[PDB]
RNA sequence: GGUACACGAAAAACCUUACCUAGACUUGACAUCCUUGGCAAAAUUAUGGAAACAUAAUGGAGGUUAACCGAGUGACAGGUGGUGCAUGGUUGUCGUCAGCUCGUGUCGUGAGAUGUUGGGUUAAGUCCCGCAACGAGCGCAACCCUUAUCGUUAGUUACAUUGUCUAGCGAGACUGCUAAUGCAAAUUGGAGGAAGGAAGGGAUGACGUCAAAUCAUCAUGCCCCUUAUGUCUAGGGCUGCAAACGUGCUACAAUGGCCAAUACAAACAGUCGCCAGCUUGUAAAAGUGAGCAAAUCUGUAAAGUUGGUCUCAGUUCGGAUUGAGGGCUGCAAUUCGUCCUCAUGAAGUCGGAAUCACUAGUAAUCGCGAAUCAGCUAUGUCGCGGUGAAUACGUUCUCG
RNA sequence: CUGCUGAUAAGGUCUUCAAAA
């Protein structure tokens, strides 16, 4: 969907942070409400806290996850059973 | 909250998608008239009063 | 001597062009055969009602120009063009022609929607429960 | 409660045939406002009647059209408990309006291919006094026979 | 003699339809007071703009009335008019309403 | 039920526009119909005790007409030409310093039969605690000796103070509001008493205009000399 | 309930936004009054930052403080917080139905009656007769706009197949003439006429009922909060989901599906726009790039006509859902935009009890435009034109 | 021309005033 010369996106922000967390060796989770970044080849063997909305929900990227946006691994809203209303 | 709102669309904001357009004379956010600046509850005011020039009621 | 016309009908002039001729009438319609400006869809009967029952033997030619409307509305007009510049030739045809009523403008114009309304007329669904 | 009679628009004579009727179930046959679709739908099926009866497609027409035409009408009245009809007799305006309308009906449900052959095979058939709006008329007619005694009161 | 503008093509238009007329009796007189060859003050298409506005202030939106606003247009052009018609041109005091769209 | 506004349906017929000017662009039209609400609010809302009739304004590309029919334009005036300037550098900070203002204020001609000021004294007497029999009457009654038709005066509203809204309505005369001709003017006012708020419309009647035409005509300022002036 | 449910909202990704979580502020984001100086506010670049905000920079238009930029300062600002059963304003409904009243007079112990009922005629309490009533006001009608014929004015950017067309003024239709019957209003028929008896449509909506709707357009009495129910920002939410109802779109198809050629509109809109042509691309579109501030340039008309093919099937119908590749807008398209291509191919073969709209260019049907709008499964709303029907015997029944 | 056809929680606003112009 997003264009091609666009590319991808990151806020640049979470790309500074996962640069310099990646050169320290002992890595913690990194606490950012950016969901709107994709999830770049250097994110690989990080751990995010993203802001669902309330709390922080801790998300571990893999090789595999590459290409996603990052909220997209953690949800928003919750619904499990509904109750009989007679 | 009302006047922060009106303080807040008169300021720039940062995000050129930020703006939008609000009243001029009220400070009604919906059904805003581009072509007199004024929502369709005070034109319909100045229109009465004769305030708008050229804006008579019409009859197809 | 020609005579000249002027019909109307949904938003469509017409201008006809009645030249005396002995040649066959040879009806055209803006410069194209009528056969392939309408729809051939036996409309040119109704053009050629107010032609035919009185003549078309004394085969005037027929000049038209049409801007506007569809074709039935451009038809119409050429109807009324034909027989306002009939008018023009022995007034006589003007008695038999306003007895079966084809030298009035027919007046029906498409009427205007209005507010709350799905159409000129039509009103929505109205529910009671 | 509104005291004043419609008026009537002219039928049209068609200008093929010289016969109103056409133009009748020309118009009766309209669906989405397409006069050229009907027409064209209403002239191939009389070649067809060419075709096929070897004989005046309006004559057939006015044959079939006069077999199918009813006489009677039950109009529905309810007092206390479901509705005793009334036999009346009915206009010729109204009497030919019918049968168009039935041997429209009947024709737009007959099996076979294209609505051109459909409704002249549907035509042809009321020609013989054997069809779907003869059963109509037939069904019509012999309920108002049976409820003959009620005639005399209508309201 | 001389001219210095050839083909002035004075065009009006206004909200108001009197006062354009009004407004192009007072120009068509001055100028053939003058020596000047008016082709014509022909109108033009008056383009008609209409906003459709709900009365009511909360609900109803099927009771909603209707506004017009008419920009009314006229056609002047004037082929020869030298400073002695441009000088008499000066003081004509065209109202408000009317607007000028002068294109040399 | 609901009926028009009575100015309203007559406007472009026969009443011509209290502003009277044709903007650039859109987003000029929006600061141009802003600014001379402004000035005509605080004409009206302010300097109230000189019977300010109504105001009008005339604007081009860069130059801005007023023109202000009051009643009793001493006030406007004040002493040997006091507030006259304090109004003009009201209405040079209202639109700006870079535009010409050209105010005018004009002597209204027999003032009593205009809505606008029998529709401010009757708020004014209403928030005075005036009984509202007696003040009706008296306006009518002075209303009706000024030498108009009828005048119909609706005031609603949380009535003398009690707790259950009702409204009074006075007609003495006719009043077509239906036909078009009649020269009805129409004017409402806000008695802000301190039970809380009184609404007064005032009708009045003043002929019918038999010369067909958008005005371009004084109304009701001419029976007397309409001169006063305060302009260039 | 009728008078809510494509309604407020004529545009919820951020903003909107009023809600939740969290990070920050306190005469405050905004304003006046006072003692007081103006030698600033912006905007942008650095670092910390989710951004609010902080520490440093260019220290800024100007006009000596005019507006605004400040310090001090307590009155206070602020509230989309409650009460539409305290209100103003505005609106729905009975209903464009024909009613609602008043002055004087008379009748009655009195509430009250008369006029307004009675006979004719209308859409009408419209009008005419009668009459203890005589008059009057609001409502009705006409005056206002537009469509239907014509004359005149004007001929560019319309026309230029020469008188269309556009827009100012005017003529025209007035039960005006005639026949019938009625006292008269008036009703019906005929003539001429483009138009005949409210010529079609619109604006126009009486007193009042429903303590009808709105304190969330706006204003406002009273109560409540005042380092918080006030303010800024980031994220989420208003888009959830076993279900039920309303309003619409698409279909279940040969009056049709797909392909090719092709004819005929009106209205409206346009300089952060309309975008012609050309090149690229299967396409959304991209690049180049004229023209147009517009009767000049641009916004592909479709149904319709002809031809080819399918041959009555869950199909070359139907497009939902789903995976992948791309385009555009935008800081940002995951929650939550839309478009194109490729691929998959749910239900559905005319819909139960029961209901809705419509009396001519109307219903049905096909496209085009505009408003809010950076963008938008608006299929919604407001407008424009093309094709274009059927029926009305009658008030027995049904709702008002 | 006589089918059938039953029910609707409690308390409540609304006239302040003519002294008079
Ligand atoms: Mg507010
Ligand atoms: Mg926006
Ligand atoms: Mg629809
Ligand atoms: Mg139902
Ligand atoms: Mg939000
Ligand atoms: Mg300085
Ligand atoms: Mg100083
Ligand atoms: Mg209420
Ligand atoms: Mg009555
Ligand atoms: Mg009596
Ligand atoms: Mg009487
Ligand atoms: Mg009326
Ligand atoms: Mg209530
Ligand atoms: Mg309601
Ligand atoms: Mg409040
Ligand atoms: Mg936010
Ligand atoms: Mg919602
Ligand atoms: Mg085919
Ligand atoms: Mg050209
Ligand atoms: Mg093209
Ligand atoms: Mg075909
Ligand atoms: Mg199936
Ligand atoms: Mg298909
Ligand atoms: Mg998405
Ligand atoms: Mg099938
Ligand atoms: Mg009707
Ligand atoms: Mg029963
Ligand atoms: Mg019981
Ligand atoms: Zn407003």
């Amino acid at each position: 969907s997003r264009s091609a010369k666009k590319g991808a996106f990151v806020d640049a922000h979470l790309l500074k942070k996962v640069i310099d967390m990646n050169k320290q060796e002992k890595k913690r989770p990194i606490k950012t409400w950016s969901r709107r970044s994709t999830i770049f080849p250097e994110f690989v063997g990080n751990t995010f806290a993203v802001h669902n909305g309330k709390t922080f929900i801790n998300v571990y990227v893999t090789d595999d996850m590459v290409g996603h946006k990052l909220g997209e691994f953690s949800p928003t809203r919750n619904f499990k059973q509904h109750t009989a209303n007679r | 909250a009302k006047k922060s709102l009106k303080v807040k669309q008169t300021r720039i904001p940062k995000f050129a998608v930020r703006a939008y357009t609000r009243c001029q004379r009220c400070g009604r956010a919906r059904a805003v008239l581009s072509h007199f600046g004024v929502c369709r509850l005070c034109f319909r005011e100045l229109a009465y009063a004769g305030a708008i020039p050229g804006v008579k009621k019409a009859s197809w | 001597q020609s005579y000249y016309g002027l019909g109307r009908r949904k938003s469509s002039s017409a201008k006809v062009y009645l030249t005396p001729t002995q040649d066959k009438g040879k009806i055209t319609v803006n410069r194209r055969d009528p056969s392939e400006y309408f729809p051939n869809k036996l409309v040119i009967q109704d053009m050629e009602q107010p032609l035919d029952l009185t003549d078309l033997k004394k085969n005037f030619d027929i000049n038209v120009v049409v801007k506007g409307g569809g074709f039935t509305g451009q038809a119409g007009a050429i109807r009324l063009g034909i027989v306002r510049a009939l008018l023009q030739f022995n007034p006589e045809l003007k008695k038999i022609l306003k007895s079966k009523k084809l030298t009035t403008r027919d007046k029906r114009v498409k009427e205007r929607k209005k507010f709350g309304l799905y159409g000129a007329r039509r009103a929505p669904q109205f529910t009671k429960r | 409660m509104r005291k004043n009679r419609a008026p009537k628009r002219t039928v049209l004579p068609d200008p093929v045939f010289n016969n109103t009727l056409v133009t009748r179930i020309i118009n009766v046959i309209m669906e989405d406002g397409k006069k050229g679709l009907a027409q064209r739908i209403l002239y191939g099926a009389f070649d067809l009647i060419e075709q096929r009866t070897k004989e005046k497609p309006l004559t057939v027409f006015e044959r079939a059209v006069g077999n199918v035409m009813p006489r009677l009408e039950l109009r529905v009245r309810r007092i206390a408990g479901s509705n005793y009809q009334v036999p009346t007799e009915v206009p010729q305006d109204r009497k030919i309006a019918l049968a168009l309308r039935w041997i429209a009906m009947f024709a737009r449900k007959r099996h076979e291919k294209t609505m051109l052959e459909k409704i002249a095979n549907e035509i042809i058939d009321a020609s013989n006094n054997t069809g779907a709006a003869i059963k109509k008329k037939d069904d019509t007619h012999k309920m108002a026979e049976a409820n003959k005694a009620f005639a005399h009161m209508r309201w | 003699n001389a001219v210095k503008y050839p083909e002035l093509k004075i065009k009006l238009e206004s909200y108001d339809s009197t006062l354009l007329d009004l407004t192009t009796k007072k120009i068509v007189e001055v100028v053939k007071g003058v020596d000047v060859k008016i082709k014509g003050p022909l109108p033009l298409p008056t383009k008609k703009e209409v906003i459709t506005i709900i009365r009511s202030p909360h609900v109803d939106k099927a009771s909603r009335e209707q506004f017009e606003k008419n920009r009314h247009k006229r056609l002047m052009i004037l082929v020869d008019v030298n400073q002695g018609a441009i000088d008499s041109l000066k003081r004509i005091k065209i109202p408000v309403g009317v607007t000028l769209r002068f294109s040399k | 039920g609901q009926k028009v506004n009575s100015n309203g349906l007559r406007f472009g017929i026969n009443k011509n526009w209290i502003s009277r000017w044709t903007a650039n662009s859109h987003a000029q039209t929006a600061k141009w119909l802003i600014e001379d609400e402004k000035i005509r609010n605080l004409f009206f809302v302010n300097y109230r005790n000189a019977q300010v009739s109504n105001v009008e304004i005339e604007r081009t590309q860069a130059t801005v007409d007023v023109f202000v029919y009051a009643a009793q334009p001493a006030f406007l005036i004040g002493s040997e030409n006091k507030n006259i300037q304090k109004i003009t550098k009201q209405i040079k900070q209202i639109i700006g310093r870079t535009t010409n203002l050209d105010l005018t204020i004009n002597e209204i001609g027999s003032p009593m039969l205009s809505a606008r000021i029998i529709a401010r004294d009757l708020a004014n007497a209403i928030e005075a605690r005036v009984p509202l029999r007696t003040a009706m009457r008296q306006s009518l009654i002075k209303v009706l000796k000024a030498g108009a038709n009828g005048i119909k005066v609706l005031v609603s509203g949380r009535l003398n103070g009690a707790e259950i809204a009702r409204d009074k309505m006075y007609i003495e005369g006719n009043m077509p509001l239906s036909t078009l001709r009649a020269d009805i003017d129409y004017a409402l006012e806000k008695a802000q008493t301190t039970y809380g708020v009184i609404g007064v419309k005032v009708w009045i009647n003043r002929g019918m205009i038999y010369t067909k035409g958008l005005n371009r005509t004084p109304a009701h300022i001419l029976h007397p000399q309409k001169k006063q002036p305060n302009r260039q």
